[PDB]
């Protein structure tokens, strides 16, 4: 047995009635001095290291050529001057197993944490030495963490894309379905997760050029996409991950949901394709009144009205669709559909739930389009325009397919350094650079929307870690007060940085003038309502850091109206799965699942206590399954009001609660303004 | 007083081998010596044979002769587990770890192995000797079934448990633990049915039934010793396995309401370390907060 | 060519009674007339009684005489579903809708009923007539089994499906739909086993087995018509039920590899809404001509 | 039970020890008089019928506008002047159930046989009244039958494509694989069978741009194509049919064959994708000498030589591949692979066998490319060039994908009319017209090859019917003598018509100058060997008909050298499945499977005696299974020497035949020059 995992297993050996949490420090120390320093390739000087990495196709020469070697040396000194030490064995293990650069035979270790951070910072700065040092300080202090694609691939030659979330709109044609399959395989080949909207596709039993009952529905396209994602699996190390989204008023909604039933046949069930359901407020209203709802055939609506069903407002056109004889509709029970959704989430965790009117009542770019679906992680909520891929000889009408670069603030380290403003602005700059350097040459709509919208996603993590290490319960009103103030400040500084970038570059995102930022309606609750902490305990947490007031928000509103905004979307809170270990942080803004997390890697068993877990804060680290999901919904809705995109909201369910409890949680989330619900995790 | 709780326990324990991914054992298997792999394959093949006959013959025939729809439902469920779940799981393990020729060879080896044929002959003979409305022939077959469930499997179970306890072949080991968990409750249940019949007898008849049970156990035991030596001598474990089978023989006797027959011994501590949501309709008040 | 595929489909359809909450049926049950409640009770008891024969005799007797380990496992699984799942499900539906005394009386009535008894005893008679190592008698029993699974149940299934298609008794209707889905696959599987025997026969023997199957179908069908009028005239449904019987008779025949007997008819839309030659090596000189 | 169905069923009722064959005339008469004349929409004049058909979206106004109504009336007069009578009930039933135009609700009948033939002829002539009358005489005499797509769809507004066989090359790239899936779905949507060459795709466990062992091989593409064909199911009318071809020296050949095993896993098995194996002479030579053979990884060969493995001659390149250390390979047993092929064909009829060197030793366009694979029916053998489909922004390199137009001469009717020359030339003209009028907008390589190659397929049928009705056994040497002479004449007149078309249009097919037609090497065996019948009985069959001599072939060679050749490919003998009933003909050049065909339509069973079956010729209608497959191979090889493309050659096997017998049949077919083997049908 390895010495470091033997030391790491001494955490669970209870001495004097307490877990030996200090063993993890010894565990990581032994891990380093017995595996990492031995397996680390060391060069005489940094110049030899960089030459070796560039020559052997490990790094990219173009980005390293913008700095003189003295500047690169200064950046590396800045990284190593911090003398960063991993606080736990899991942090270092995850870094050196997932993100640290290794030789071509996966034998030795080329990059330390400081080397990777310095390379990512030099990639972000794009020739600026001082900006590179600022990025080094930001990441070595672990105030900001670039997403897994960016952190893993920044500055590497044989790399995937820095963006891993893509959203595709599929038009109701065979050419568009073929192009969707092709683009899905191309993006899965790059390593990204692809989400597809299947609402514009006509339902099963619709006509294909005046021959009736000819269309196979969205389930045939679902099978096509599932096999396309199985094919493009990148060695199978990380198999192709796709998501399909369907509006709840699509006729194929029941067959769409039946693809996830355990008793589904092999000719229907999809395995590699996650599913999400988009629910307008009309469906919730119909289920609330116990009235008879109707699902519609999309092609009939398109023929009758000239627009797709999901491109229309269901809360204003549902009655017109029902009364229209030329529209084909099928009678359903909305409460039965809700119960089926709850049962499917209990048994499989699917579908993802998107509350469409919750997304679009606060959506800033409804002039471009309404948000019709989310991503594979169920937190990207941006306007999309469907493309019209025509025959080979004809020109294609390229729409807007969503993609944003992810990045997380570490709430604990940002709050410790009293650096919300600087961290948010530097992270915004880094995400803007990642957006600018991304060029997808096989997804035309993704490329066009990346150039036009310039959307970024700046998330946060370690919310529960910060609260538990500060003696605040996750369900407590003080926690929601802190989240309100913190994320209002993050929104303020992200909007300020976007406006400053627009002023400097002299350009805004496409169709900015129609957005709510340009009209000033976005800032109504910010110029009217003060978001300063209401509790003295929370107010001391922000001591030494200026909290923008209503006057500051009015000044920012004037600044945005006079200079514009560079990013259509700025903030989205992703799950942040594996980078949470490296940053020694709790995953996303969701509460922790286990206080001490037990994992098996190969034939070795190791335990990961939550960051900062001890006996003085053991009960503040309440597990997500033991807490009220209504209070978690309250917390996420408090955070969501300052986030322009969505939040990956996992529901943590006990075995005792029925499908009625899951439905009640979903309805309370819809009532409280929750935009999306990610997973129904059951213990 | 017990069938309903056994019914509930059996159905709540329902599983399929496909729930456990086996590709994780590929490396620890590759690393075993040829002797170790040979013993392992043969051990599981011997288990497969026992479950094949317990599922095809033993459990269905006992189900046929036991009165009461609930008792029959439990016995039918146990029969299904034997051949549709347990016997099949071994093929899942074989198909993962071994090439087809090695699989073909081990199944040929069960057909010609004299100890495995003898134990099958003895157990299945007793199953097929059951006479309708003859409780004594039924008791004898139930004793045979308890000895299969709680004693005979254990010369086989030893080795997967021995590896599991060292952190080796842990996915295969997980399957085996699920099988063992099932057999433990199967042995108890059939034991309780056997005791029902035994308790109806005169003292003289009881004395004869104890003689039958002990003579049968000794005969099976002596054969199992030779089987154990044949399999385990090449891996150096025969004496250890023998202690384990004696331990489990005592458990089989206890399942039959009899006193332990072998003296207690220290078992290898490695082997000891080797051991829908409810649908509720939505109310109107659920939509308001 | 087919047993592993059916194994997969069977085990992935596994379900338990507890998964469906039954109490909410009382909200539509209370609104049915006496004749509707009476017919439902009688139909339910009919299905229960026939399914018990299939669990205690039909499936286990076929599993006993069929050769092949994998077939025996699938058949065991099907027998388990009859005894452990279906039987408990029917009992649960009854206990929810009627008080104990009413259940006992309905079963007394249906137990004495001439048309239910005629078909129950005809089927059981063929199961009792199977002889060891006689594939002809096994085939005849398989035909009887397919007729029960794919045909005789459907005069009964009609009513729960009729309610289910109207939004009435939805919880018990969901249960019945799961049961029916199991019986459908049981009928198809046993049908394939019967065709295997049929295909091993001479042309004269085949013609004789066809005559047997058609003659048996005719006897059962004429009794089904009487059974149908006896139960469904009081609720005015017999005409449509008769169409459903013939449609399912045709499915049963197709399961046995036979042509449909009855002309194609449309079914009540409410019920619809509810619903290797020889490997030889090349020995050289085969490449030269 | 219908009266005609009862009358047709009285054939099996044996009266005086003989079948009542005359009951089928009564059966067809009753069928017409009781059903067809009742359900045939009648109009006061032909003008009213034509106006109703064009205005109700049944016909195309474009082709009918090319004639004055007087010319169309005279064409219809010519069709009805023959007073054509269907000889059997099955002929009329098949026509009026598959090809006759019906109302949009499929309740009444708009088109009789004469109307369909007149419309097809008017479409063929393209404005020429005399040519239209000639086509009417050719088809109403049933000397030439256009293929099912052409006959069914010509002159119809809501029609599929007139071509149903397509052959696509798939390049070793994700872009090309996605484009292949798209084109396969587009062509299956049109109703055409699609054949894909998978030999260029790199095998399983190959490197993808420095990531070794990352390719799923040809089986992942096979699954993608199978799901693509399942989705593109011709508007839910007819199941989507596709074929995949792999070279026997491809590394994935065993995985390719395992997709058709009855025990195949659901993640390996393909359902709607037929498979064909391409076998060079090198494999047969290795199996003959029992030397252990090597299958090669195609990408290693492409990297080492810059050419695809299937683009190179395996006879010269096999030793170089084996001796090259940079070419990856694994040992196989070629005899074991042959036995596996025979076992698979016995079990399921798959794969098709294409003898690569038999095709290419007589291929006339080897300069363009070698023939690497065949179609879904194993008779189309043409040169193909793989397309390089690049990224979306880049320009694709369009190659040549095979698609030929099918037509069948009725050997009995052509022979009785003594009109081999006229029928062959008119059929060539009609096939040329179909080729020119075909434009496919979503298969650029198919369209380019159709425009450039101008390849057609003129087949033949009713060979066994003609022989049995003339007292000649199919296996007799006289039958092979007749086939030799007849197909030599067909080839002569097709070459003459092609050269005449080239002279008239002043253009040949693309890259004709490199063909064996241009160099005269094609005509060597025709200017050196005499193909007149060697039997007096056969020579009497051609009485009143000039059989081309050696001097005639020399004159044709000079004419082709002077004027060129319009069609790269002219003759291919397709199976001719359903059009054989309408023509009262035996299918293709194959012998009859059964003397009397027992089929069930709806709930009523039907009986179809072979055309011309009686007491006198009962034993000349020997069933194919009772025949010696060696003699059938001899017959097909006699025909194959005059057919430039292949022949759909079905093997008819008894249940007693072993794997060795099937292998012997395959090896004798290879020895005798058979190009392709279609199916292994076992009784
Ligand atoms: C071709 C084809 C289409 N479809 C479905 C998927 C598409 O969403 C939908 C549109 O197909 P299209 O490609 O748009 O077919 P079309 O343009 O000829 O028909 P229309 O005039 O009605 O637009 O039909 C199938 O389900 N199966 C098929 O084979
Ligand atoms: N020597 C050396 N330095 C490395 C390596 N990887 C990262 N570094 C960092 C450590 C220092 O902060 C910085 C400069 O190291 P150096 O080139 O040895 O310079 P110096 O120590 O002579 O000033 O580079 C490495 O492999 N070797
Ligand atoms: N009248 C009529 N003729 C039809 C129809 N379908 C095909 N025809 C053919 C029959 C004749 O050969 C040809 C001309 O028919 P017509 O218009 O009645 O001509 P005419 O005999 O009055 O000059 O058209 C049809 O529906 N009606
Ligand atoms: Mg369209
Ligand atoms: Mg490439
Ligand atoms: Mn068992
Ligand atoms: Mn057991
Ligand atoms: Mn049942
Ligand atoms: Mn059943």
């Amino acid at each position: 047995v390895p010495k470091w995992i033997q030391l790491n297993n001494e955490i669970m050996i209870q001495k004097d009635g307490k877990f030996q949490f200090d063993k993890d420090k010894e565990a990581v120390h032994s891990y380093f001095v017995d595996y990492i320093n031995q397996n680390t390739v060391f060069f005489h000087n940094l110049k030899e290291k960089l030459d070796y990495l560039v020559e052997n196709q490990y790094y990219e020469e173009e980005f390293l050529s913008l700095y003189s070697f003295e500047d690169i040396k200064e950046v590396f000194k800045t990284a190593y001057a911090k003398k960063f030490r991993f606080p736990s064995f899991m942090s270092a293990f995850k870094f050196y197993n997932d993100y640290a650069l290794k030789t071509n035979d996966k034998k030795k270790i080329l990059e330390r944490y400081e080397d990777r951070i310095s390379i990512v910072a030099l990639f972000f700065a794009n020739g600026d030495t001082e900006k590179a040092k600022e990025y080094v300080n930001l990441m070595i202090n672990q105030e900001y963490q670039p997403s897994t694609p960016t952190f893993l691939n920044a500055g590497r030659k044989r790399r995937g894309e820095l963006v891993s979330c893509f959203l595709l709109e599929v038009n109701d044609s065979l050419n568009d379905i073929s192009r969707a399959i092709d683009i899905s395989m191309q993006l899965s080949k790059l390593g990204g997760g692809v989400s597809l909207n299947l609402s514009k596709l006509r339902a099963k039993g619709e006509a294909i050029k005046d021959v009736e009952n000819a269309t196979k529905g969205v389930v045939g396209v679902m099978k096509l996409l599932d096999n396309a994602f199985r094919y493009a699996d990148q060695m199978g190390q990380r198999q192709g991950s796709g998501a399909a989204y369907l509006n709840i008023f699509h006729r194929d909604i029941n067959d769409f949901l039946d693809t996830k039933k355990i008793s589904a046949d092999e000719d229907v069930r999809v395995k590699t394709l996650s599913i999400g359901v988009v629910i307008p407020d009309k469906f919730v209203e119909l289920a609330r009144e116990d009235k008879a709802a109707y699902v519609f055939y999309p092609h009939t609506i398109y023929k009758e009205y000239g627009q797709h069903m999901d491109e229309m407002d269901m809360n204003e056109m549902y009655d017109k669709f029902v009364d229209n004889p030329r529209v084909k509709k099928e009678k359903i029970n909305p409460r039965k559909l809700l119960e089926k959704l709850a049962m499917l989430r209990s048994e499989s965790g699917y579908p993802y739930i998107m509350f469409q009117d919750n997304v679009n009542k606060v959506h800033a770019n409804n002039h471009i389009s309404k948000v019709k679906f989310s991503n594979l992680c169920s937190e990207v909520l941006q306007a999309s325009q469907v493309s019209s891929y025509t025959d080979y000889d004809e020109e294609d009408e390229i729409g807007l397919d969503i993609s944003c670069n992810l990045g997380s603030l570490n709430i604990l380290n940002v709050m410790e350094h009293k650096s919300i403003e600087k961290t948010v602005k530097l992270a915004t700059d880094s995400l803007t650079h990642v957006s600018e350097t991304t060029d997808i040459r096989n997804a035309p709509a993704v490329r066009r929307a990346n150039k036009a919208m310039k959307s970024i996603g700046l998330g946060a993590m370690n919310l529960h870690g910060y609260l538990a290490q500060n003696g605040i319960a996750y369900e407590s009103p003080e926690a929601r007060d802190f989240a309100n103030t913190f994320f209002m400040m993050v929104n303020f500084y992200s909007i300020q940085r976007s406006a400053e970038i627009a002023k400097e570059k002299g350009e805004t995102f496409d169709q900015y003038e129609g957005s709510t930022y340009a009209t000033g309606e976005y800032f109504d609750k910010y110029v009217s309502t003060d978001f300063s902490p209401k509790y003295e305990k929370i107010a001391n947490l922000f001591e030494g850091m200026h909290i923008p007031t209503t006057e500051d928000w009015k000044k920012l509103k004037a600044f945005v109206a006079e200079h514009g905004m560079y990013h259509s979307y700025r903030l989205c809170i992703a799950p942040t799965g594996s980078i949470s270990y490296v940053q020694s942080s709790t995953a996303s803004v969701m509460p922790i699942m286990e206080r001490i997390e037990e994992r098996t890697y190969g034939n070795s068993k190791t335990y990961y206590p939550m960051p900062g877990l001890a006996s003085n804060n053991w009960f503040f680290y309440k597990e997500a399954y033991d807490m009220d999901m209504f209070k978690v919904v309250d917390m996420i809705a408090t955070i969501q009001q300052h986030i322009d995109q969505g939040i990956s909201f996992t529901l943590f369910l006990k075995d005792t609660m029925t499908t009625r409890d899951l439905n009640r949680i979903d309805l309370y989330a819809h009532h409280r303004g929750i935009k999306t619900i990610y997973y129904a995790r059951t213990k | 007083d017990f069938t309903q709780m056994f019914y509930n326990q059996n159905v709540k324990q329902f599983w399929l081998p496909e729930e456990i991914a086996l590709n994780g054992d590929l490396l620890t298997w590759k690393y075993l010596g040829k002797n170790e792999q040979d013993t392992y394959m043969k051990v599981l093949a011997g288990l497969t044979l026992l479950d094949t006959e317990q599922g095809n013959t033993g459990m269905p025939i006992v189900a046929e002769h036991v009165d009461g729809h609930q008792r029959k439902a439990v016995l039918n469920f146990m029969a299904m587990m034997e051949n549709a779940v347990h016997a099949k799981s071994y093929s899942n393990i074989f198909m993962t770890l071994a090439p087809t020729e090695t699989i073909n060879e081990v199944f040929e080896w069960v057909k010609q192995n004299k100890y495995l044929q003898k134990k099958a002959q003895m157990i299945v003979g007793l199953y097929k000797a059951i006479q309708k409305d003859d409780e004594i022939s039924l008791f004898k077959a139930m004793v045979a079934s308890v000895y299969l469930e709680s004693f005979l499997f254990y010369s086989g179970f030893y080795y997967p448990l021995y590896f599991y306890g060292q952190g080796k072949l842990m996915q295969s080991g997980e399957i085996i633990n699920l099988i063992l968990r099932d057999e433990a409750i199967h042995g108890v249940y059939v034991g309780l049915l056997a005791q029902e019949i035994y308790n109806k007898q005169t003292e003289e008849k009881k004395a004869e039934l104890r003689e039958f049970a002990i003579d049968l156990l000794n005969q099976l035991y002596e054969n199992e010793l030779e089987y154990t030596e044949d399999l385990y001598d090449q891996v150096g474990l025969s004496h250890d396995v023998k202690k384990f089978i004696r331990y489990n023989a005592n458990k089989a006797l206890m399942n039959l309401g009899f006193d332990p027959y072998f003296e207690e011994e220290d078992i290898n501590p490695i082997v000891l370390n080797g051991l829908k949501a409810t649908v509720e309709p939505l109310k109107d008040d659920d939509f308001y907060f």
